[PDB]
This record gives C-alpha cells, structure tokens and sequence, in this order.
C-alpha cells in the first residue's frame, strides 16, 4: 500500500501486523524533472531475496554461483528514512547519501547449516543517473562502503577486543613465559577493522509526479562480515524494491 | 657480587640457572588444577634455558618492578611500580583515558645475565611482551612440542601426595569412628 | 564431485540414496542442489 | 509376494513412488527417477 | 582437545562395576533357585 | 567424538531407570 | 501368563572357564597388534 | 563469594554431590512427613488426629501398605521396608556432607576444578565460540579483580581505573 | 589493534588528538565541552589543525576558544574503531 | 603411530567376555552349592 | 604406550595358565 494509505492507519492498527518493513508502492508513471538543489527526504530499501556466493558442482564441474538462503533475523533487514542531496554535474543525477537509517544487522543461513552474518548498508553512496528527470526507466547505480560489523567496543568471549579488553588470552599463561610467546595466537589476539566495498544498481519504475515519489527495483552486491580479521569475508548478492520521495 | 666490584651484566651472569628456575611460578605446587592430569612438562614444556633477568626503566631512569601475581589469582593485571610502591605503568584494559599506559610513559628493558644478556629493547610492543612474561617469576625458554604442552599449569608430586593423603586421613577418621563404635556396642549390634 | 559419499566411508547412506532418499533437513542434497523444506523422508527422518 | 509386487509396480516404476537411482555409463550425471520395466531379453541384462 | 585416556577410564569404570553387580545378582538368584527343588538343579 | 560417549551414558542411565520401574521386585504381604 | 515349563538351568565347568579365558586372552594377544597397526 | 570467585567452587563435582545430598535429605524429610501424616489410621473421633496417639502403643499408626501402593502408582517405585527407609534418610545427608568435605580439602591445596582445557583452547583459537561456561569464567575474573583490593588489605593492591576489567557502558 | 600508537593523545595526557579522542577528552579545557567540542567531534577527518576553522557553521566565539587552546590540540591519522566512538565513548 | 581406538577394542574384547565367563562359572557354582543343603542357603 | 598393553596381555595369559594347573578340578574315580 502507498504512503498516503499508511498515513491513514494509526499506530495501534499497525503494530504486529508486520507491514512496518514494507515499502510503499508508487502509481501513475510520470516524470519529475528535479530542480537542482532538491533532495530525497525519504528512502526505503527493502531486500526481497538474499544469496551468498558459493561453490557447487552441477555435472562434475564446480563454479562460483550465488546460492539462496533464508534470513534468521525476523524483520530487521529493511532500511528507511535515508536522505541525500541530488545534484547535476553534467546533466546527471547524483544521489550522494548523507544521513539516515542506512545500516541493518542481518544473519542468513546457507544450506548445510552455515550462518553468514552481514551488515546490509548503504553508506557514502554516489549514484550516477543516466540523465535527469526521474522518469520511468531511469537507472542510478553507484558504489558504497560497508563499515565493520563489530565496532571497537565489542569483546570476544575470552574478553579480547580492539579498543578495550585483554590484549592476550589470559586463560593460557603457559603461552607466555617463552621468548616467542603468543604468536600462533596473534592472528586472533589482534583485532583489525577494515571497511569493505559494495555495488548497488537501482532501476526506477512507475513514478508519481503529484506526490513527488519514485519507486523501482534495486540489485546490490555487498561484502559480508569478517570477524575482526579472523575469517575471510563472503560475497552477498541482494535484490529487492525501493521507494523514495523528492523534495524540491 | 656488585659490592666486590663487577659489572651488572657479569654480576647477574654468575647466578646459577637452577636458582633462577626455582623462582618461577610454574614450579609452585599450589598452581595446578585437580583434573589437569600429567606431569608439569605437559603444562609448560621442557625448560630449555634462562632468558636473563629483565630490568625496567622509564624516562627518568628509575627502576620499575612488575608486581608478581599471587598464588590465588589465575589472571592478574600487569602493573609496574617503583621502589616506593607507586604505580608508574601498566597495560590498560580500556585504553580510552588511560594515564599510565606503557607508551605514554616510555619504559625500556635491559636483560642481564642470560640468553639475552646485554640486550636492550626500546620498542613498545616488545616491552609489553616482556612485561607480561616477567609478571610471573623469571623468564625461561620452553619446548612446547615434545609433549604437546597446552597453555596451563600443573602441580607437584608434593601437592598430589598432600591431597591424596589428607583425604585418606579424613576418611580413615570416619573408619576409626565406625569400627570403635562397633567394638564397644558388640552385644547390641544385632538389634536392641 | 571430488568428495563423494563412497570417498568418506559411508556404508548406510548409499543404501538410502539408492531407493530415493536424497534431501536432508540441513538444506543440502546429495545430488548437489539445495532442498527447501524436505519432508519427513530425509536421512534424519529415516533414521528416527 | 504381495509386498514384492507392490514394491516393483509402485515404488520402482514411479507409478506411486520416487523411483530408483539411475546413472550414466560413466557415473557423471546420475539421479533418482522412475524406471519403466523391460519385458524382454534385455530385462536380464544386469546393468539394465 | 580432550584427553585420550579418559575414554578407558570412563568406559572401564562404567562396565567393570556394572558387570560385578550383575554377577552378584545372578549368582544370588541361581543359589535361590538351587535351594528350592524344581526343574533347575 | 565424546558426544557419543555422553549420549551413550545418558541413554544407559535412562534404560536402567526404565528397568527399575517395570521390572521391579513385586512386594508381597 | 504363568510359570513356563521350558525353563532350564545353565552350567559351566572350571575347565570350560579356563578354556574360555585362554581363548579370549590368546585372541586378544593375536589381534592386538593388528588393531593397533 | 570468595570461594566462587577464586576457585570456581560451584563447578567442583564434590560440591555437586554435597548439594545433591542436602537437597535429597530435605526432600526425604518432607515427603516422609507428608506420607506418614496422610496415611494415618482411624484411631479417634475428633478432627484433631494428634490426640489419637499414645507413646506406649504396639500397633502401627499408619498404613504402610496403602502408602506403598500410592507411591508405586504415582512415582513407579516405593519403599516396602521401614528399616531401609530410615537408614536411607540417615545415609543421604551424611554422605553429601562427606563428599563436600573431600572437595574442600582438595581446594585447600588449590587443586580446584577450575578450567575445561579443551573448551578454553577452542575458545582461544576462535572468537566465535561461546558457552555459559566461558560467561562464568568472565564473571569470576570480574569478581576477583574488583574484590581483591578490599578483601586483602595486607597486599596493598592498587588497581587504576583503566586496569580493572569492565564490560560496556554499565 | 593490539597497540594503538597514539594512546597518550586520547585524553590521558595534556595533548589531545582531534581525530580520535572522544568528546569527554575536551573537558580539561574550560569553555569548550558543549557547543564547541561537539562540533569538532561531529565532523569528518582533519589533515591538520587548520582544517578546524573551515568547519561549516563554526561561529566566531567557537573559533576564538579553539584558537585559545590551539597549542594543546594535535592532528593524527584517523582510526575507524576510534572515530566511530567520538560522540559516545561508552564509559561514564 | 598407532590407532587410538584399538585400545578400547582390545581392552573391551578382553574384559567383557572374560567377565561373562567368570559370571557363568560363579552362578553355576552358586546353584550347585544351593542344591546341596549346608551352611550356604 | 602399547608396550604396556602387550606386557599386560602376556602376563595375564601366563597367570591364567598358572591357575589352570594348580587350581584345577580334581578328577575323582
Ligand atoms: C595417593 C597416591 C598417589 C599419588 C599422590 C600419585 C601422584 C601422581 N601420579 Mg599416580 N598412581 C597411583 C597413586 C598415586 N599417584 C596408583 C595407585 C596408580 C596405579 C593405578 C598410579 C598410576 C599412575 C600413572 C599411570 C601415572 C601417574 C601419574 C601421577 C602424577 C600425576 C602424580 C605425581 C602420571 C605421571 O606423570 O607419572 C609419570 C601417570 O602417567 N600415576
Ligand atoms: C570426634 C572425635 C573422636 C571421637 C568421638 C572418638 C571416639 C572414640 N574413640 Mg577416638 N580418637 C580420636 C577422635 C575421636 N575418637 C583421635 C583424633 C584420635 C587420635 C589420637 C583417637 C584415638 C583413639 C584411640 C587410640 C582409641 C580411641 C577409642 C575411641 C572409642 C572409645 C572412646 C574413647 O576412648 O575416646 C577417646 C577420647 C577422646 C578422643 C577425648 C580426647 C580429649 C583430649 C584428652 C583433650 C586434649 C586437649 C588438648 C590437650 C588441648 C591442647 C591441644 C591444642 C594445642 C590444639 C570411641 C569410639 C578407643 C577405642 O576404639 O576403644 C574401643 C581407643 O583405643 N580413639
Ligand atoms: C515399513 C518398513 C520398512 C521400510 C519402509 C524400510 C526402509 C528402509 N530400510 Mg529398513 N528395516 C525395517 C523396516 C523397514 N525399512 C525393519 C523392520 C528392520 C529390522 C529387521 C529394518 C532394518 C534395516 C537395516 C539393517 C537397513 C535398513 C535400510 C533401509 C533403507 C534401504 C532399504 C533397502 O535397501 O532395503 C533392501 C532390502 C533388501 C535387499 C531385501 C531383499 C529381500 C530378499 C531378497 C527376499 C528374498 C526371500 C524372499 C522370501 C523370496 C520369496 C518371495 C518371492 C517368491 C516373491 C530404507 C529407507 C538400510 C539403510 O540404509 O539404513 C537406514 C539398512 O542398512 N533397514
Ligand atoms: C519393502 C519395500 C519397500 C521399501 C524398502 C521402501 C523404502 C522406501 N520408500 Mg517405499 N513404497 C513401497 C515399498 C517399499 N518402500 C510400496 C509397495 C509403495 C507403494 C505404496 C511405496 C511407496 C512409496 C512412496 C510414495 C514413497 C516411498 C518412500 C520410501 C523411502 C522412505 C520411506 C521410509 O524410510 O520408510 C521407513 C519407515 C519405517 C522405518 C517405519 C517406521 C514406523 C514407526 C512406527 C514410525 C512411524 C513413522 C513416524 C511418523 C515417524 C516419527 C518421527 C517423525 C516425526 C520425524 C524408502 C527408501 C518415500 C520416499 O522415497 O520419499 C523420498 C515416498 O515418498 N515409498
Ligand atoms: C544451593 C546450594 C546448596 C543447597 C548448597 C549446599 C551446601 N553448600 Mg554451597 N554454595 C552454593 C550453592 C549451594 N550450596 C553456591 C552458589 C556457592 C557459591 C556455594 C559455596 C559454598 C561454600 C564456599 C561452601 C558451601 C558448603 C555447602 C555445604 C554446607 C555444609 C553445611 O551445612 O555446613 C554447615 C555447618 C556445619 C554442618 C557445622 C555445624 C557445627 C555445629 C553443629 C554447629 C552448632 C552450633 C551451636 C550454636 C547455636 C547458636 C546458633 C544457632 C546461633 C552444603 C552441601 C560448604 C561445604 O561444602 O563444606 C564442606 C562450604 O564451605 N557452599
Ligand atoms: C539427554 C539428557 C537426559 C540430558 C540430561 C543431562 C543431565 C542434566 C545430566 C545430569 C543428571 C545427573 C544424574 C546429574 C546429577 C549427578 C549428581 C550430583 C549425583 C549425586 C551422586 C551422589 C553419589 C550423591 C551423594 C548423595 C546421595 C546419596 C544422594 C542421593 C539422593 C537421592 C537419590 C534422594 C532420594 C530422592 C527421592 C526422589 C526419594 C523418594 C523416596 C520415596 C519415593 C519415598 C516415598 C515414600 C515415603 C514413605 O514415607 C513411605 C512410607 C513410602 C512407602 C514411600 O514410598
Ligand atoms: C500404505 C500407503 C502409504 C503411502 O503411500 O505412503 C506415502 C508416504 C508419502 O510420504 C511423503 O513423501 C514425500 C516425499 O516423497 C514427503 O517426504 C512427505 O513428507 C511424506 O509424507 O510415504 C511413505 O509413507 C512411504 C511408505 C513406504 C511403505
Ligand atoms: C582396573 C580399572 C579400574 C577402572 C576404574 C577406573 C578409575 C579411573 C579413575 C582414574 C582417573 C584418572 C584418569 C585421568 C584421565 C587421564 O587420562 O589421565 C592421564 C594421566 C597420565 O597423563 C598422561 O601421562 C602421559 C605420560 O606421562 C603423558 O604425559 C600424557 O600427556 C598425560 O596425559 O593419568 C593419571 O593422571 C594417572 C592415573 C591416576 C593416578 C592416580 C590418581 C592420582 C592420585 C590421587 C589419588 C588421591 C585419591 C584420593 C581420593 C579420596
Ligand atoms: C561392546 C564391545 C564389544 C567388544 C568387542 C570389540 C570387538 C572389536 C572388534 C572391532 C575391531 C575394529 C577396531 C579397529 C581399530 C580402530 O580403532 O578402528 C577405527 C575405525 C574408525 O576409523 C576412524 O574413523 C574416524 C572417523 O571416520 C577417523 O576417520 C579416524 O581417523 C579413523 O581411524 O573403526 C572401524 O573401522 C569401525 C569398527 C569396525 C567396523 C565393523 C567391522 C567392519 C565390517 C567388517 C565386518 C566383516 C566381519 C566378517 C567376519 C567374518
Ligand atoms: C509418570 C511417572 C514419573 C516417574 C517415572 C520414573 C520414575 C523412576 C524413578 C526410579 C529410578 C530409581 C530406582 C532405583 C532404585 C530402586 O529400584 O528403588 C527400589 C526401592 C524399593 O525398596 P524397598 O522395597 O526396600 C528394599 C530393601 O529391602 C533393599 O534391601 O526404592 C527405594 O529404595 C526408594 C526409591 C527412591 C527412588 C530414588 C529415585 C532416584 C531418582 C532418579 C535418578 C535419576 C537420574 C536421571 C539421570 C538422567
Ligand atoms: C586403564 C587406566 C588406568 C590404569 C589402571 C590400572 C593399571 C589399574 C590396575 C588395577 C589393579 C591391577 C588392581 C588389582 C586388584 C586385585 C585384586 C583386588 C586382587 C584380589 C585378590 C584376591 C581376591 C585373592 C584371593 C585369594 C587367592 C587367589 C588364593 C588364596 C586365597 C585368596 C582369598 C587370598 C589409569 C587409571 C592409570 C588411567 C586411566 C585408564
């Protein structure tokens, strides 16, 4: 249902129903032709399907394929209320995300019991439209970075962390007291925090001009979580719908 | 040895390895666990050689000493104190507003009389490594591969004998009680 | 492909897969693909 | 005999069953499928 | 990971006393059956 | 591999409990 | 339900016990090394 | 609290035996009292059943048969021998206490059942493994570090704020 | 990281880094904690101390009070695990 | 070097049949003693 | 460590042999 219909519903009528994650649809395909200096006040990114890059053999040959996977977290994945300034460098629309709820912790489980947590985020996005007027058939694209899934304040089960916590494994004191002490354990004692990169490609669809709202379908591929450098991260492919409202 | 007149390095190099090995917490009988089976060598590995006595100095050329962990504790923080027992440096658990970190207060080590005799270190991570090593007795070189030594201490034959025999004595007190009572009450021991 | 059932010393699994048991509750399939909601007649269901 | 007839007609021919495991001559692409009976001399071919 | 000597300790300490007790019960019942005349000698 | 030992011990204890309820000495007066 | 008329006893001599013990121990001696490999 | 923090006394199997014995003793006391009081015989005419008893009595005041049947139908096993019943009541708490004492004698030499080496390792080489056991270890470290300064004034322990282990904002 | 190099500039010492220290560090300098330290910690990385004065919006009074303590401030390379916690370090 | 599962195989295969045979002999002797009147019931 | 197992097995067999000679059923006529 569209935003004009959800605004009619009160909070009591919505709680529990599970439509808080849903993105409002847009009707009445039209062209916006944004005035320079305008920006997107709201923006909801809802993933409809998740997949993880994996190796699987079809007929005796293995190749990189994206296998589907069910999400373990219940109804957290959707992003909303993203704002960013639209500009025109050479007659091209650039979203340039600036602020808003754009990260979302999400865990997905592969076939075979493997659990792959990842941070579904759109941060420092730079879109590059194929023109101007947000009109049926528009495409944005762009790149973004993904922060560390765990920040410096997180503590490992043994009490080790980056900004705080033990620098070594206190449970094993015999690893000390030996010239080259805890080394094999240095890979896990040392907590590193690196930002990854994500590629998103957004295609616009039916656009309402009266309410100045745009909707469409996006495809994103983001790098998964690395447990503070302990494990090599995976590759996550995601597709779904979106919605955004432009204020001029 | 200093009083008779000798360099500090050669003064410390005259200390026998056996005497320094006694001053190590891995040899403390009250340090192992009940179900940590096997000999001590299974706990740390076979001792190879003494690493030498480290000396901790700060920018003002003091002599900081690492507070040795007591027998009760299994995890003890690394704390460096001067001759009058005042904190001078440590390893912060939360390095946010720490005013006693080993980097803010430059601390250096100078090993005397051992495998590292005459060597000194000024770097930050290595000073921390050696502080953590020297927090528990002297520093030694171990072989953690001959027996697959895990990272955990174990107890002496002293502790094992004491434990077994104290428990046996405690049980035999009960045995004496029961048997003496049975001797005294022989006639009635069949029914009142 | 390079680590089949017979390579891992499985003795009972081949007899289950011969008659038609391929899916597993863990989501994987012996024929490589992935299974969504296998029924009761998976490996674990047969064992139970 | 009743059980054997039922297994052959329903659980192997796939009339009311998953079928049996059928593979290629070199074991590259094999999967479970119903098998039609062979009422001929080739029915006694052990590999048929 | 775990000590590979426990296996022997756990299994022997479970089986040997259990068989000892089963032996005691079986011989008690056999003596009881022998005392009473019947098909059992 | 010790999960097998733990499971065996628990199931054996449960079986012993089972035999002590339905195979008990009947008390007679 | 009732006392089964088919219940008999079981016997084993001491010579049978010695034969069985010897057989078990000798089999263990023979196969122990092969099991150890 | 000191023994829990420094020795992990709750993890010691002898303490587990002791608590089993003590709780079983309380269980036996309550259940025997209730069973005896609820199987009394009709030995009076008043609602107060306490006055229908005389110390110089020969016959039994409660039906052993009925109690045995009730408990065999409810639980599955029941007592059929008063001597064995009362000996069991004697035996349980005493052996619980003896096992606990053996455990304490073990602690006196720091021979404590503190760590599971296998789990400690497997947690050390992988920062994703967690059980309630490791959480208990973290609690022990916290209590030890925060309690030592005031518990042992003769050691003159001085711990700066940045040295004390603390979790997040709390 | 197992050892951040710039520990002393996190607030322990008299010199404080502007690209890593939390807002609680700007409490030794009077007249700076609210409406001034917040602007510094709420904006992006700075290559040098001079980059503070271009901070958008920075009022004059804020510029003056920063110039008063310009000697104590220092600029180091940003670190993600510390820049993420500039506004709310966690400790109270 | 050697397989650490043999230990269990060798020790169990030695002990369990041995205790089974000892049980058989003990119960046979107990039944024999019970059949003949005497101090043993 | 298997030398201990081998020695135990051999000594146990020898003990069984010992018990079968000096603790045998006496054959009577
Ligand atoms: C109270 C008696 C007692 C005490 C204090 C110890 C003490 C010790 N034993 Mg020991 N042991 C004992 C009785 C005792 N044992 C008995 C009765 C046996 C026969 C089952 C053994 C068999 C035994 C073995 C097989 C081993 C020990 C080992 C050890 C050490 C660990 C430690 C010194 C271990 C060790 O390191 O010894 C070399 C070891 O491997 N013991
Ligand atoms: C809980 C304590 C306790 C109890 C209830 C008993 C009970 C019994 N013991 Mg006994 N016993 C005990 C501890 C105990 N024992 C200890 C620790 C020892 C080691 C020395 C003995 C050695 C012992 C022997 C050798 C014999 C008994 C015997 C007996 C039985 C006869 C009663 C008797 O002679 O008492 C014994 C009397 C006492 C235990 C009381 C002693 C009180 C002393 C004099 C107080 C001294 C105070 C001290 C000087 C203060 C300074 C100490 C300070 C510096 C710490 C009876 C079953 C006899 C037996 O079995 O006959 C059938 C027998 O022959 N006991
Ligand atoms: C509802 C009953 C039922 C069903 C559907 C199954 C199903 C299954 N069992 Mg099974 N099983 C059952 C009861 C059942 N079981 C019972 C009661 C037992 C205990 C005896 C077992 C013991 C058992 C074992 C031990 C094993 C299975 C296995 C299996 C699986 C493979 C079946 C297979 O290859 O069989 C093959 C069947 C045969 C080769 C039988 C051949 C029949 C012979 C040739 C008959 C010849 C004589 C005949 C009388 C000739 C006269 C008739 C003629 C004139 C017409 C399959 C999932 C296997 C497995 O994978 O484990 C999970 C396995 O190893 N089962
Ligand atoms: C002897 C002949 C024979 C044998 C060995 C099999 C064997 C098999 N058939 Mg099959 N089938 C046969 C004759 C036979 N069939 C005939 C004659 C027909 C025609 C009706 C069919 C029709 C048929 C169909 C339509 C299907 C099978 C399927 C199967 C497979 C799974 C069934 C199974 O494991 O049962 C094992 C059963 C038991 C061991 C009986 C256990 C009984 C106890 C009381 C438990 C009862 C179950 C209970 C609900 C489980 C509780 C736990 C649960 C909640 C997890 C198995 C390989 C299925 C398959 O392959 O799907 C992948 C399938 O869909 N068969
Ligand atoms: C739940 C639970 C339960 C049921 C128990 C049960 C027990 N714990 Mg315990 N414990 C628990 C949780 C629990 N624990 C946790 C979570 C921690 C942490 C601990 C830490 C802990 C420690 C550190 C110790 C116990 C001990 C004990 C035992 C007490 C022994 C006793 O009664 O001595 C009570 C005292 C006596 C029997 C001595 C009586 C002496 C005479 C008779 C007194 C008469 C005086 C008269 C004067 C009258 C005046 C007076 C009324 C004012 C018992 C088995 C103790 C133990 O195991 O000791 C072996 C022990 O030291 N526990
Ligand atoms: C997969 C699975 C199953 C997972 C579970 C895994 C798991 C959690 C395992 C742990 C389980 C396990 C057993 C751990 C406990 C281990 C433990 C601490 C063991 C203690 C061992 C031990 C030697 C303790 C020493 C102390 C000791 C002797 C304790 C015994 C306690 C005990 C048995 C008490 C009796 C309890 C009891 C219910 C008695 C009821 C008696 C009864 C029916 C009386 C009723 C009754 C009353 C009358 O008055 C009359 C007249 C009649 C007629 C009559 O009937
Ligand atoms: C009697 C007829 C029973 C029958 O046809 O069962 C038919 C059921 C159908 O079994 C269905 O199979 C599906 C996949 O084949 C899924 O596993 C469903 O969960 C399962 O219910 O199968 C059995 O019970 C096998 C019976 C073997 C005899
Ligand atoms: C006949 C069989 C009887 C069956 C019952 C079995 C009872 C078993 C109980 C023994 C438990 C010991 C198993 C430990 C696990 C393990 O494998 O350990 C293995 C360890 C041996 O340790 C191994 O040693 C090897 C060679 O040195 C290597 O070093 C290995 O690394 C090391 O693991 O075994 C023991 O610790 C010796 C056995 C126990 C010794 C006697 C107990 C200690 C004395 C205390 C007695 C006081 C009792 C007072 C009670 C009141
Ligand atoms: C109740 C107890 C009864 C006690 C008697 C015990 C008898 C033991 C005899 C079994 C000997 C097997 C021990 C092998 C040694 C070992 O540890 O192996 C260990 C191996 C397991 O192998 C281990 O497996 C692990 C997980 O895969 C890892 O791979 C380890 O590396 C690998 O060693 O055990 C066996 O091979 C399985 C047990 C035997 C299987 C049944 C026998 C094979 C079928 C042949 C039957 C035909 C018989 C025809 C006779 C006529
Ligand atoms: C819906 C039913 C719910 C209950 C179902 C199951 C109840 C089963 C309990 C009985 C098992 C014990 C019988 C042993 C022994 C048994 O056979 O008892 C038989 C015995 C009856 O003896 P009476 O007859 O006296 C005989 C004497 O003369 C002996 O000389 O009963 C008792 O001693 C009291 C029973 C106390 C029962 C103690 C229960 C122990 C709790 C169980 C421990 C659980 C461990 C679980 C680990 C996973
Ligand atoms: C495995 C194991 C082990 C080992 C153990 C052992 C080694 C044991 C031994 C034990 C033993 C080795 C025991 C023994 C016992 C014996 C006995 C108990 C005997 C008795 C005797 C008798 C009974 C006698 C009789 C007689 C005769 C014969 C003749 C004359 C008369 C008379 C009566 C005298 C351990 C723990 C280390 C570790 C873990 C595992």
């Amino acid at each position: 249902l569209t935003k004009s219909q959800i605004n009619e519903l009160s909070y009591l009528q919505v709680k529990g129903t599970g439509l808080a994650n849903r993105c409002a649809e847009v009707v009445g395909e039209d062209s916006i032709k944004p005035k320079p200096g305008a920006k997107l006040v709201d923006m909801c990114i809802e993933p409809k399907a998740w997949a993880v890059e994996e190796e699987v053999g079809k007929a005796g040959k293995t190749e990189k394929k994206f296998v589907n996977s069910k999400v373990m977290t219940r109804q957290t994945y959707t992003l909303d209320a993203i704002e960013g300034p639209i500009t025109v460098d050479g007659g091209k629309i650039t979203f340039s995300e600036k602020e808003g709820i754009d990260y979302a912790a999400t865990t997905v489980q592969l076939p075979g019991g493997e659990r792959v947590p990842f941070l579904f985020t759109v941060k420092d996005l730079v879109a590059k439209g194929n023109g101007d007027t947000f009109k049926p058939g528009f495409q944005m694209g762009g790149d973004f970075n993904t922060p560390s899934y765990r920040t410096g304040l997180f503590l490992d089960p043994k009490g080790r962390g980056g900004t705080t916590g033990y620098d070594m494994a206190v449970a094993l004191p015999a690893l000390q007291l030996g010239e080259e002490g805890d080394a094999e354990l240095f890979g896990e004692n040392n907590k590193v925090f690196d930002i990854t990169q994500g590629r998103i490609e957004m295609e616009v669809n039916k656009v309402n001009a009266e309410d100045s709202e745009i909707g469409g379908v996006f495809v994103a591929t983001q790098l998964s979580d690395t447990d503070m450098g302990s494990k090599t991260p995976k590759k996550v492919l995601t597709k779904g719908i979106f919605y955004a409202k432009v204020e001029q | 040895s200093v009083s008779e007149g000798l360099s500090e390095s050669q003064a410390w190099s005259r200390i026998p390895d056996k005497l320094a090995f006694y001053d190590y917490i891995g040899n403390n009988p009250a340090k192992g666990g009940l179900f940590r089976a096997g000999p001590m060598n299974k706990g740390d590995g076979i001792a190879e050689a003494w690493l030498g006595h480290p000396i901790f100095r700060d920018k003002e050329g003091r002599e900081l000493t690492v507070r040795r962990m007591p027998a009760f504790f299994e995890t003890f923080p690394v704390i460096l104190v001067d001759k009058d027992g005042i904190i001078r440096a440590d390893i912060p658990f939360r390095r946010a507003e720490s005013k006693y970190s080993i980097e803010q207060v430059g601390v250096t080590v100078d090993f005397y009389g051992g495998k590292l005799n005459g060597q000194t270190f000024k770097d930050a991570p290595t000073v921390k490594k050696f502080a953590r090593k020297a927090q528990l007795g002297e520093v030694f070189e171990f072989d953690r591969t001959s027996l697959e030594s895990d990272g955990v201490f174990r107890s002496s034959p002293r502790g094992w004998y004491t434990y077994g025999h104290a428990n046996f004595a405690l049980l035999f007190f009960f045995g004496h009680l029961w048997h003496g009572g049975r001797t005294i009450f022989r006639d009635v021991f069949t029914g009142i | 492909v390079l680590n089949p059932m017979w390579r891992q010393g499985m003795f009972v699994m081949p007899f289950m897969t011969r008659l038609g048991i391929t899916d597993s509750w863990g989501g994987w399939s012996i024929t490589g693909e992935s299974v969504s909601n296998p029924g009761i007649w998976s490996f674990e269901g047969v064992a139970l | 005999g009743l059980l054997c007839f039922g297994f052959g007609a329903f659980h192997v021919t796939g009339l009311f069953g998953p079928g049996i495991w059928v593979s290629d001559a070199y074991g590259i692409t094999g999967k479970v499928q119903p098998v039609a009976p062979a009422w001929g001399a080739d029915g006694f071919n052990p590999f048929n | 990971e775990v000590q590979f000597g426990a296996y022997l300790a756990v299994l022997l300490g479970t089986f040997l006393p259990a068989l000892f007790l089963v032996n005691l019960f079986i011989q008690t019942e056999a003596r009881k059956a022998g005392k009473a005349g019947g098909q059992d000698s | 591999m010790e999960a097998l030992v733990y499971t065996f011990l628990l199931i054996g204890t449960l079986m012993v409990i089972f035999f002590a309820v339905f195979f008990r000495e009947t008390p007679r007066i | 339900t009732g006392p089964n008329p088919n219940k008999q006893a079981v016997e084993l001599n001491r010579t049978s016990l010695y034969w069985g013990l010897l057989l078990i121990f000798v089999l263990a001696v023979l196969f122990s090394s092969y099991f150890f490999n | 609290l000191f023994l829990q923090g420094f020795h992990n006394w709750t993890l010691n199997p002898f303490h587990m035996m002791g608590v089993a014995g003590i709780l079983g003793g309380a269980l036996l006391c309550a259940i025997h009292g209730a069973t005896v009081e609820n199987t009394l015989f009709e030995d009076g005419d008043a609602a107060n059943t306490f006055r229908a008893f005389t110390p110089t009595q020969s016959e039994e005041t409660y039906s052993m048969v009925t109690a045995n049947r009730f408990w065999s139908q409810i639980f599955g096993v029941a007592f059929s021998n008063k001597r064995w019943l009362h000996f069991f009541m004697l035996f349980v708490p005493v052996t619980g206490l003896w096992t606990s004492s053996i455990g304490i004698v073990g602690l006196a030499l720091n021979l404590r059942a503190y760590d599971f080496v296998s789990q400690e390792l497997r947690a050390a080489e992988d920062p994703e493994f967690e059980t309630f056991y490791t959480k208990n270890h973290l609690l022990d470290e916290g209590i030890r570090a925060w309690m030592a300064a005031q518990d042992q004034p003769h050691e003159n322990f001085v711990f700066p704020e940045e040295v004390l282990p603390r979790g997040n904002a709390l | 990281v197992i050892d951040y190099e710039n520990i002393g500039y996190l607030g322990g010492s008299s010199i404080v880094d502007i690209n890593n220290a939390n807002i609680r560090a700007y409490l030794k300098m009077p007249g700076m904690y609210p409406t001034v330290a917040g602007k510094i910690v709420s904006h992006g990385p700075y290559s040098g101390v001079s980059d503070l004065y271009k901070i958008p919006g920075l009022s004059s009074a804020e510029a003056d009070v920063i110039k008063k303590y310009e000697s104590r401030l220092t600029a180091k390379t940003p670190s993600p695990d510390y820049v993420i916690d500039r506004i709310n370090n966690g400790l109270y």
